[PDB]
């Protein structure tokens, strides 16, 4: 048996940082269908008449960790800091997103700060760029040198969850799969 | 939608007291609020970021925290240069946007100071246009709260004044008032004293000032 | 020197358009998030809107598809179109750099935007002359009451700028007639009146009105 590797994915102990985002092939493999348990489902381009002869190709897992309310702009044409400088899908995205609350795992009392996403970039991430540069951010005229100081700014900011959020600012963890359906005998 | 309320929306509070401003909200928030302080016809100035944190520059005797939905900041021992409006900011994540509280007017007590009182006449230049203001000037007092009467030949006069008082001076703590009653100029000329009446906490009794008109 | 410099604002018909500038130093326009928050006169502050880093922009539900942020970088320059306007958009613009969960940290001095459907008017300058009864070695009052004008706001000085302590310029109101007056004090020597000159220097800028007035004790 080598049935294909999700439960590595979405049973994860840890999770990335979405300015880190993971990125898992899923391949060479037969998927164990297993099925709502999610709090978002979400679906787009597959588009099929024929179910018959149906192959998911090119078959990517990612994920990490936004905010509740950061979860709709993980989708096709959606403007955001966290699409415009940490996770961008492309306005043709073939594929699925997929989220749940994790609070209990990924909040804590005094706040969580390990959790981050990039709050300073001069320039919108292409579809599926992920940027990990923790290079100081020139916000004016003067180089930074690498030294912190006004208008020099570490690039990354932290979410610090806790347990007492709002619910859509309580941490939430995203898996992203996209593939390309293709029409074919097995 | 997301409202930040703050409490009390005002507050007298006297040198070296503590003061504390709390900003209550209407539903679960992030970890993150910040504070302003607006002083009278300035931008707001920012005190506090991320709940906690001081701004730079920011003397150590402000300080903020808070968790769940309530939150706080501090002043440790007020100091004169501390009054103004506060407000609380929330980034909020969707729709993004700040939300802010209604603010917080603090004022600085002090001991009881009476008015010095001025009566003006309406200027000749004004009165060939057809009108008369007459002016009465509560000059540097405390507490805010005053009454000006108007008399025209000893009969009080309603609904034809209007009033507006200063902010808190800076180098003494006290407010001004200035009353104006209007009258056409043929009103005007049909009587002869006009006096203007103060009752203030720091006078044992009234205090009137007086002109009649056309003299000296 | 680190600042942010507003104009464009002004008296404008319901309707209209305006357009805010914000001229920056000290930080480049291009490279930060920008906020515009406004204050309705004796009001709260409100968030009109801000411009991403990156260039993604977002709108207060209050003002969306009137009003328009934008910034032109070889200027260092960041805008406010407004179009569209109401009376309840009457409020002094503020402009900001943003840093999000760090705080707005640099703000303009703002500009005030009024909407209505009144025109200009400037102010008469009448003189509150000091009294007659004025005590000997005591304090006499002096001022200056400047009536009907509009809109907001009236500026005032003494001697130019010389003289400053003892000036109280109160807060204006609207008579019935929609124009704004108000009044302007100085407490001085009594023992000064007959020597030195005391001079209110009004200027209401909507209207480019500017009055200078001498008070004196008024002759006999
Ligand atoms: C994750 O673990 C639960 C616990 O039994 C299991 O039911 C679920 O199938 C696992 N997820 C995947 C993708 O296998």
């Amino acid at each position: 048996t080598n049935l294909c590797p999700f439960g590595e994915v979405f049973n994860a102990t840890r999770f990335a940082s979405v300015y880190a985002w993971n990125r898992k092939r899923i391949s060479n493999c037969v998927a164990d269908y297993s099925v709502a348990s999610f709090s978002t489902f979400k679906c787009y381009g597959v588009s099929p008449t024929k179910l018959n002869d149906l192959c998911f190709t090119n078959v990517y897992a990612d994920s990490f960790v936004i905010r509740g309310d950061e979860v709709r702009q993980i989708a096709p044409g959606q403007t955001g800091k966290i699409a415009d400088y940490n996770y961008k899908l492309p306005d043709d995205f073939t594929g699925c997103v997929i989220a749940w609350n994790s609070n209990n795992l990924d909040s804590k009392v005094g706040g969580n700060y390990n959790y981050l996403y990039r709050l300073f970039r001069k320039s919108n991430l292409k579809p599926f760029e992920r940027d990990i540069s923790t290079e100081i951010y020139q916000a004016g005229s003067t180089p930074c040198n690498g030294v912190e100081g006004f208008n020099c700014y570490f690039p990354l900011q932290s979410y610090g969850f806790q347990p007492t959020n709002g619910v859509g600012y309580q941490p939430y963890r995203v898996v992203v799969l996209s593939f390309e359906l293709l029409h074919a005998p097995a | 939608d997301i409202q930040l309320t703050q409490s009390p929306s005002s507050l007298s509070a006297s040198v070296g007291d503590r003061v504390t401003i709390t900003c209550r909200a209407s539903q679960g928030i992030s970890s993150y609020l910040a504070w302003y302080q607006q002083k009278p016809g300035k931008a707001p100035k920012l005190l506090i970021y991320a709940a906690s944190t001081l701004q730079s520059g920011v003397p150590s005797r402000f300080s903020g925290s808070g968790s769940g939905t309530d939150f706080t900041l501090t002043i440790s021992s007020l100091q004169p240069e501390d009054f103004a409006t506060y407000y609380c900011q929330h980034l909020n994540s969707y729709p993004p946007g700040y939300t802010f509280g209604q603010g917080t007017k603090l004022e600085i007590k002090r001991t009881v100071a009476a008015p010095s009182v001025f009566i003006f006449p309406p200027s000749d230049e004004q009165l060939k246009s057809g009108t008369a203001s007459v002016v009465c000037l509560l000059n540097n007092f405390y507490p805010r709260e005053a009454k000006v009467q108007w008399k025209v030949d000893n009969a009080l006069q309603s609904g034809n004044s209007q009033e507006s008082v200063t902010e808190q001076d800076s180098k003494d703590s006290t407010y001004s008032l200035s009353s104006t009653l209007t009258l056409s100029k043929a009103d005007y000329e049909k009587h002869k004293v006009y006096a203007c009446e103060v009752t203030h906490q720091g006078l044992s009794s009234p205090v009137t000032k007086s002109f009649n008109r056309g003299e000296c | 020197e680190v600042q942010l410099v507003e104009s464009g604002g002004g008296l404008i018909q319901p309707g209209g358009s305006l357009r805010l500038s914000c001229a920056a130093s000290g930080f480049t326009v291009s490279s930060n998030y920008m906020s515009w928050v406004r204050q309705a006169p004796g009001k709260g502050l409100e968030w009109v809107s801000f411009i991403y880093s990156g260039g993604s922009t977002y709108y207060a539900d209050s003002v969306k598809g009137r009003f328009t942020i934008s910034r032109d970088n070889s200027k260092n320059t960041l805008y406010l179109q407004m179009n569209s306007l109401r009376a309840e958009d009457t409020a002094v613009y503020y402009c900001a750099r943003d840093l999000q969960e760090h705080g707005m940290d640099v703000w303009g001095q703002g500009t005030t935007v009024t909407v209505s459907s009144a025109s200009t008017k400037g102010p008469s300058v009448f003189p509150l002359a000091p009294s007659s009864k004025s005590t000997s070695g005591g304090t006499a009052a002096l001022g200056c009451l400047v009536k009907d004008y509009f809109p907001e706001p009236v500026t005032v000085s003494w001697n130019s700028g010389a003289l400053t302590s003892g000036v109280h310029t109160f807060p204006a109101v609207l008579q019935s007639s929609g124009l704004y007056s108000l009044s302007s004090v100085v407490t001085v020597p009594s023992s000064s009146l007959g020597t030195q000159t005391y001079i209110c220097n009004v200027n209401h800028k909507p209207s480019n009105t500017k009055v200078d007035k001498k008070v004196e004790p008024k002759k006999e």
